[PDB]
Parts: structure tokens; sequence; C-alpha cells
RNA sequence: GAAGAUGAUUAGAGACCAUUGUAGUCCACACUGCAAACGAUGACACCCAUGAAUUGGGGACUCAGCACGUUAUCUGACUUCUUCACGCGAAAGCUUUGAGGUUACAGUCUC
């Protein structure tokens, strides 16, 4: 950003977590528009995402949700179990609205409907199957931020965070980092301590 | 399409002169077979001597009898 | 082949502009193509351009600021005159306000606006909005 | 044979608001249905009664399509609070992490550099 | 008129051949181009299961002794031919474009 | 009318004095989803509502056939706001009432420039524009002052609405299907602001949306 | 800025917004032309308040050129770090 | 196997079907130039994005310092996205392989 003291920069323990829970990898298939994000290819054929790139995307999306002073106008959406849990725990803290399970059409466009809402901003776990959401963000003038599989298209995604959406431990990490840093910039939790509660709360468990 | 060259002129001219013969709104003016065919000679009117009164039918959707004159 | 140098250049610019691209490549170079670019860069429609040398024929490269909407070519190079500035300026352009037709003269290469000023007509070259 | 959506709707609502109804006995569930409801049909009340039995008999397995208020408890059955646990284990106290040589090459060229146990 | 099929019911692409050899039918003797013609591969048994048992009883050097051979053939059919024995059928728009390649 | 309850952010603001003009809504692109947003901001004695067409449509059914009526509305201010509805209803009055709603949603502003003579306030379109619906496409050409509205009576209306008093025009293709001609002409008059001109550019500053600024009072609104 | 008279007086209803990426006029008609507002940050993680703004056109979400352009815009203003 | 012959089918039937059968079907040397000779898309040239393959060449003892395959790149051909981008078209459809870059109408030639 600047002027600034190298603030909100990747660190030892940050990296240590990401590598471990395997969100540094992508999906195996080569991209259709995310070619730049990919850093090489392994001898398992899985495309590694660059760490520096991902990190800056995350800080960016923090600046977005920091600029909404009524967090309830931002939406979170999953259609996948692995992100389901992490949504609920996030909407407690950051105070965002959400719909999870499945997106329902006409929640952002159909007037006669009691599930009607007008977001300022929208998030998604996967732009591929949350797609209905995105196409109703388009016509209401709502920007988007998504957690993009490398394979995934970027259609109707304004800003994109490269991600692995396969498995629980991948997705939980990303929501946890966002939520952390967001609360560090609003309500001023210091970055001096390690953050208060665990990533294990954001893991899907089954009831 | 067409030719945009500087000296292309003669090809354009000869093209038009050919394709106006595919117009019937050119023939009707310039050709004197049309004039000949017309029973007035292309004049506004003409006079004639009445021969016989001829009753003439009508086409299928409107059935009527029409009064006509063989001149 | 190509029978107009200008046509080869300014169909790369137009297409690129409609895709919003911020640089374009141009396959040939001529003394003429230079002058055309120069005009538009003064009036503010182009950032910069480079001419690169292969020592056979150069490859121009241009930086678009996205301020153009079209750059055409009037191919037969028809004769325009001191009265007939009016004619062209109406017929091929969307306006008289910001339409720029570019012409050739003995004097050099210039806008219609400057052509009228020095009172010389000539053969037309290209146009832009 | 097949029952209507009026039946199934009303019976679902009942099983959410009442756990007085809990039986597989037609007879008990009938008498508590009819007194709590105004529906003014014998048919609808007997249907609804038999549906509430059908619900409970299926709940003996577990999965139903019914509606219950049991969801309250099933939600806070999720206790994921453990002292590090999976968090710092994965970060390796000495538990180890090993990963591709491309990953290695990336890490050491970062400003952060490699973290320990990798 | 209207381009009902892009490939025109052929495995022949535009601007390559424009001529592929005719091939007879094993039904009606009709000729059509090879690419148009409707290929199938049969793998026809020489005994029903019911009879296979009975013959394998009387066998010693065969059946149990060696697995029974089958008659293999390629069958190239006409369009009309195929449709009438209902081994090819009309499909909705979305499905007509699908192919399964040369695999079964 | 009957008492009105906004379900739209915009709607709330408009019912208050917060958004006081169309311009604010337009300038930071936002859809108008309630026709009541137009009526409140732009007072009656500026608005006009004409019915450009009413026609029967028929849908085939075994034995007797059901019928319906298509109709168009056109709407706007002579100060440079226009908007064209079209809708369908099974009776006359239905489709009429419906049209006027849709019309007031579809409202779009109009840029008017000059021909190269500057006096008074704009009398002329700023440039040539085209619009196309079906095979018809219209070419609006800017005219000198005192030209009048040189077009057919169908577009003459549509141009009068948009504050254009000096124009020269021609159409192409099949123009004798009325409906297509209307939509065409309207898409033309949009395309003005869709075209970049030197006079406009200066890297003009943006500022916060009315929605964002007023977020607090929308929260209070929800309560 | 905008059309003027010979008297220098503005005649326009409004002057439309700029899309910084392509330098093209954002229409009222385009509702996919989103205004993204990021909140700046200083040392000690304190928000300066919303200051900077981007505007993206609706012709950049019809093929998703959006992400690409946002980066070039950001990186130039020092918001996003590159090595 | 046209023509012809015979038997059926049928109210009538060289019919469609069945059994036959001449010209023809083949080759050489002459003519004919009449096809849905179609991609119903004239020829040359420029610009134009998404993914996975195939076909040739090139790049990183004994017909043998060889042949094949994989990774990656390139030039030349044929085409698919049954997730082809922009755009065009009345629509069906067309998409570096144009019917796109065209009322903001002009690269060149021809029928």
């Amino acid at each position: 950003v600047e002027s600034g003291a190298k603030v909100l920069r990747m660190k030892e323990g940050d990296v240590q977590k990401l590598v471990a829970m395997h969100c540094h990898l992508g999906t195996k298939n080569r991209s259709n528009a995310m070619k730049k994000y990919i850093h090489s290819r392994t001898k398992e054929g899985t495309n590694i995402i660059d760490l520096h790139m991902t990190w800056e995307k995350l800080i960016l999306a923090a600046r977005v949700i920091a600029a909404v002073e009524n967090p309830q106008d931002v939406t979170v959406c999953s259609t996948r179990l692995f992100g389901q849990r992490a949504i609920f725990k996030f909407s407690q803290l950051v105070g965002t609205s959400f719909l999870a399970g499945r997106f329902i059409p006409g929640t952002f466009t159909n007037q006669i409907q009691k599930k009607f809402m007008q977001p300022r901003v929208l998030l998604v776990t996967d732009p591929r199957t949350d797609h209905q959401a995105l196409r109703e963000a388009s016509l209401v003038n709502i920007p988007v931020i998504a957690f993009c599989d490398t394979d995934a298209p970027l259609e109707f995604v304004d800003i994109a965070i490269p991600c692995n959406n396969r498995g629980r431990y991948s997705i939980s990490m990303m929501y946890w980092l966002l939520a952390r840093e967001v609360l560090r910039l609003r309500g001023t939790i210091p970055r001096s301590v390690p953050w208060d509660v665990k990533v294990d709360l954001f893991f899907y468990r089954d009831p | 399409t067409k030719a945009n060259g500087q000296h292309a002129a003669r090809k354009l001219v000869r093209l038009r002169r050919k394709n106006r013969w595919a117009d019937k709104g050119w023939k009707k003016s310039h050709t004197f077979v049309a004039q000949k065919a017309n029973p007035f000679g292309g004049s506004s009117h003409a006079k004639g001597i009445v021969l016989e009164k001829i009753g003439v039918g009508a086409k299928q959707p409107n059935s009527a009898i029409r009064k006509c004159v063989r001149v | 082949t190509m029978m107009s140098v200008l046509a080869n250049a300014l169909r790369c610019i137009a297409s690129a502009e409609r895709r919003g691209k911020r640089q374009v490549l141009i396959r040939p170079s001529s003394k003429v193509v230079v002058k055309f670019l120069q005009v538009m860069q003064k009036h503010g429609y182009i950032g910069e351009f480079e001419i690169i040398d292969d020592h056979r024929a150069g490859k121009i490269v241009v930086n678009l600021n996205g301020r153009l909407n079209k750059c055409g070519a009037i191919c037969p190079r028809f004769d325009c005159t001191t009265p007939d500035f009016e004619k062209w300026v109406k017929n091929i352009l969307p306006s008289r306000q910001f339409g720029f037709v570019v012409l050739t003269t003995s004097l050099g290469i210039m806008d219609h606006e400057e052509a009228r000023a020095r009172n010389t007509g000539g053969k037309v070259l290209g146009f832009f909005y | 044979k097949i029952r209507t959506k009026t039946v199934k709707r009303a019976s679902k609502q009942l099983v959410e608001k009442y756990f007085s109804k809990l039986n597989k006995d037609f007879y008990q569930n009938k008498r508590v249905v009819m007194d709590v409801t105004i529906a003014r049909s014998k048919k609808l009340k007997n249907k609804i009664a038999g549906y509430t039995t059908h619900i409970m008999k299926r709940l003996a397995r577990g999965p139903v399509r019914g509606i219950s208020l049991k969801l309250q408890e099933e939600e806070r059955e999720r206790r994921m609070d453990y002292v590090p646990e999976v968090s710092h284990v994965d970060q390796a106290i000495q538990d180890g992490v090993h990963v591709d040589k491309q990953t290695f090459s990336m890490l050491k060229r970062m400003e952060t550099g490699v973290p320990r146990h990798v | 008129m209207t381009t009902k099929r892009r490939n025109h019911g052929r495995a022949k692409p535009p601007c390559s051949r424009g001529r592929t050899r005719p091939v007879h039918c094993f039904n009606c003797g009709r000729l059509a181009p090879k690419d148009k013609a409707v290929g199938r591969f049969v793998v026809r048994r020489m005994l029903d299961q019911a009879s296979a048992r009975d013959v394998a009883e009387a066998s010693n050097v065969y059946g149990a002794g060696f697995p029974m051979p089958k008659l293999y053939m390629k069958q190239r059919f006409c369009i009309a031919c195929a449709i009438h024995s209902r081994t090819v059928r009309a499909r909705p728009t979305d499905m007509r474009k699908r192919r399964f390649t040369t695999k079964v | 009318k009957e008492e009105w309850v906004p379900c739209t952010k915009l709607g709330r603001l408009v019912k208050e004095q917060k958004i006081t003009s169309l311009e604010e809504i337009f300038l930071f692109s936002m859809p108008i989803k309630e026709h009541q947003i137009v009526d409140q901001l732009i007072k009656e004695s500026d608005m006009r509502d004409e019915l450009m067409l009413i026609v029967p449509v028929q849908k085939a059914t075994s034995a007797g056939q059901r019928t319906r009526f298509k109709a168009f509305n056109i709407v706007g201010d002579g100060n440079g706001h226009i908007g064209v509805g079209a809708r369908v209803g099974k009776e006359v009055s239905l489709a009429i009432r419906a049209s006027m709603i849709a019309a007031k949603l579809n409202v779009v502003p109009i840029r008017r420039g000059y021909w190269g003579n500057k006096i008074g306030e704009p009398h002329t379109i700023p440039m040539k524009v085209t619009g196309k619906c079906g095979s018809v496409s219209v070419r609006l050409i800017p005219a000198p002052r005192g030209a009048g509205i040189v077009a057919a009576p169908v577009p003459k209306k549509i141009l009068e609405f948009a504050g254009v008093e000096d124009v020269y025009t021609s159409s192409c293709g099949n123009t004798r299907t009325r409906g297509n001609f209307i939509m065409a002409t309207f898409y033309a008059l949009r395309k003005t602001y869709g075209f970049l001109t030197p006079d406009l550019w200066a890297e003009t500053e943006v500022s916060r949306d009315p929605t964002d600024e007023h977020s607090d009072f929308l929260t209070m609104g929800s309560k | 800025i905008g059309t003027y008279n010979e008297e220098g007086v503005n005649v326009d209803l409004y002057i439309p917004r700029k899309c910084h990426a392509t330098n093209n006029l954002i229409t009222s008609y385009d509702h996919s032309a989103v205004q993204i507002a990021i909140a700046n940050v200083d040392a000690n993680g304190v928000l300066n308040g919303t200051t900077t703004t981007f505007c993206i056109a609706g012709y950049l979400r019809r093929q998703a050129e959006s992400d690409h352009a946002i980066n070039h815009l950001a990186i130039s203003k020092g918001i996003i770090r590159i090595k």
C-alpha cells in the first residue's frame, strides 16, 4: 500500500499453515483464463498456485469488505458442504448476510418473494455452481469476489482469489485468513497475537 | 461487388448497361415494342366505332355480371 | 496482396480499439503511415509510438489510450477541393465538431481544418473520429 | 393411497411444535390431533394421524423428510473446540510436512523463505 | 436449405475428400458412401446359453476344454435400414449433437 | 395512487429527500425497478404518456383460439428523458396499464449537442447514431437550425419526446411492421452517451453512490 | 468539461463516469459496470477511510477481462505489491 | 442389369416384390462436357479468443550412430468444443476454419 511498515505481509507461520493444509495447490486441470496465476506444474501433474499472488488477492478482498460499513449488505454463498460450515462461523464475526445449502433464483432480482434482498457485494465458494448468483449480481450492479479453482471460468467475477476448493481443510483456511485480517482492520485486533480461535471450528464435521 | 480503381470506369458503365435489361422499368420506356403493343399507340386516348355489346362474367370470389362493349 | 498500405495498418488499430487493447502491432511501415499517426498524437488520441528497425521494413508499435473510436482509410484517394471540404466532412463523419479528415497536399499531410486555413485542396488520405 | 400436501404440511408442523405426539399408535395420536385442530373432516384428521405415526416410525431409522425442532440439538452436537489441535499439528510441532520439489523451489525464492519442518 | 446437420450426416469433413467409396448393405443391398453408412459390430454367439449347457455336457475337448468361438462381423447398414429395426432412433436437439466416438 | 411501501433501497431514499433527481440514480448506474421512483422525482406537468400502438395478438388453440392485446407506451420529458414500454395483457385496459409501468422503468436520458452553431440551449443531436431492432435500422443525421423534425409521423412523436427538434433521417428494411420501428428509433437515442467524444473526456472524478452514503438511514429504514 | 455554449455555460444533464481501464464512457444503460471501492490502510492497520475508487465497465464482464485490468490499475498506484 | 419375358400383389399393375434377360457394367483408342460438379459459402491479402486431440516436417550390426512413445515449441494441412470470445444475421445458424472487423457503409479483382 504505502506509507506503511510492510503491513499485512506474508510471514513464516502464515505460509506454514497454507502449505500444510494444501491450499497452495490448485486443481489438476490447466486453466481457461487463470493461466497467469499458475506457477509451474508438479510431477503429480497438479498445478501449484504462486503464494505471493494469492496473498495479495486476499489483502485486496479485505480492503473491499472493510469499505462496507454495514457488513450485512455483503453476501456469502456456498453450494458445497466444505464451505458451508465456514460461512456460518464467518457471518457471526464479520456480520455478513448469507445463503448456504443452495442458491435460490430471484433472491437478488425477483420483487415478489420474501427471500428478496439487494446486496452491495457478493462472495462465492465456487463460481461454477454458484453461477446463478453471479448472473443476478450482473443486472443489479453488484461486484463479485470468488474463490476460483484454476479450472474454473471467471465469467461475471470482477476480482478473483485463486484457491483449491477440493476438501475441507483447503477452503476453511481462506475464510479464516479473510475474517482474521478484516477484524484486525476493524475493531483493531492486533497482529501481535496469533488469532483468537481456531481453523478447526471452520471445518465441516457432519452433524 | 464493385471496382474502386481510378481507371475502372469503363467496366462500371458496361455493367450498368447490361443489368438495366434485367429491369422491366427500363424496357417499358426505351423499347418501341411496348409502344406498338399499346392499342392507342401510347397516346392518351383514342376513338373507336362500337361493334357489339358483350356480356362478360366475373371471377370466382365476387359473382356478378359486367356490361362490356366490343369496340 | 495488399494494395493499400494504410488499409493494412488501420484495420489493426480499429479492431484493437473495439477490444479495448492498449497496444497494437503494425506489420509494415511507410513514410506515410508515420505522418498519419503524428497528427492524432498531437490532438490527443495516441500516447506514443515506436518504429523498430529490422533493416528490411520496420514494424511500428503504437500505444492506444482508448480515446479513438475509428481510424478509416479512403482508398481511391478521391479529389477534394476548397468547396468540397464541406461535402466529405458531412458524408463520411458523424459530426462537423470533432470529425477529422486528413488529406494530402503538396505542402504536407494535414487536417482539413489546416487545409482550409492555407487554402489548398488535394487528394484525401484517411479519417478518424 | 397417496396423500395430499395439506395432510403432510399440517402433520410436519405438528411434529415440530409438539413432542407430546411421539407414538406409532394410531389411536393415541388421533385423539391428540383432533382436539388441537379444526379441519372439520374425519378423513383429513385420520390421514394426519397416520402420517404422524409414519414420521415417528421412520425417525427410528433416523432420516425423514419431516420437520422436527430436533435440529436445535443436532446443530450444537458439533463441538470442534480442541486445544491446538489439528491447527498446530498440521503446522508441525515436530510432526513433519513434506511436499513437492517445485513447492520447495517456490518457497525458498519467497521473501519469507522456507518455514521449518518443510 | 437449412443446415440440419453440420457434418451432413457424415464423418466426412468439408473440403477434404468430396468422394468416399460406396458400400453395400447386408439388408436390402442399397449403396451409400462409407462415411454416411451406419456401422455396428455384432459379436454374435454360436449357441444360446440354454443350449450351451447341453452341448458342453457332450463335449470333452471343447466348451469347458476351450471357450467357444463367436461369429464376428462388421455390419454397415443404410439409414432407412437402421431406423426400421430401431437400432438408431430420432433424438431431441441437445442429444443429436452428442457422439460416443467409435466406442460402444 | 394507493399508499406505497418501497422494497427498494432507491425507493426509500426517493420517498425521503435524499435522492432528489433522476440524475443521481443514472450517474451511478442503478436499475429503476419501481415506476413510483419516476413519479416522485419528476413531477406531473412535465410527463406525457402516449400509446403508440395497440394491436391484437392471437395464440392458436384447438377449436376456438385465445386472444390478447399487445401495446406500446412511450413516456418522457422534453428536457431529455425518454422511455418506451411494451407489454401484453389479455384485455385492452390490462395491457395499457402494464405498458406504462414497464415504460417508466426503461427510462434513459438524452444527450443533445449542436450542429456547429452554438446559441441558446440544444436543438440538435450531437452526432449521427443508429439503432436496430429487426431488419430496420434508422440513421439519425444532425440538421441545422430551423430544419424541423424531418421524419415520418411514427418517429416524429418519438423525437418530440426526446427534445430533438432538428434532425434528418432515413430508415432501411421493412418499416411497415410498427413495433420494430419504435424500439429501433429508441436504441438510436440511447447510443449518444455510448460514444466517446473529446469534449467529455478529462478524467472526470467519481464519488460515492447515494446508496453507500445513506447506508445508515437504509439500516434504520429496514427497522 | 462537457458541451458548452458560446457563453461558456454547461448544457448537459450529467457528465458520465469514466472506466479507468479503457477510458470509455460508462453508460447508465450498463448495469454490469460496477464501482469497486477499496478502503486504504496505513501503518498499525488503521483504515484511512474509503478514499480510492475503481470503476469497471460492463464490457469487461462479458469475457472477464475485469480481473486483468484491475491488477494493472492497482499495481500502478502501489496498492498491490509485485516483486 | 435399364428394355423385353414370365409369376405374383392389386379393382386395375413392364408396377414396388420374385425368377430371368439385352444394351450397358470392364479395357484400348475416339467423341460428349449436360450433375445436389454442394461447403448451395468465387479468388488473393490483413486483423481477430477459449480447450483437448489427430496428421507431416523441424527444434530441446545388417534398408538401423535406429524406430516408437512421453514433456515442451514451432511452421503447413483437415476439422470439434455436443462451455468457441467479440460481432454479425430475419432466424436457423456463422466464429483465427466467418456469413465477423459494414449506415461509423471505400484493401484488390471478377462473375
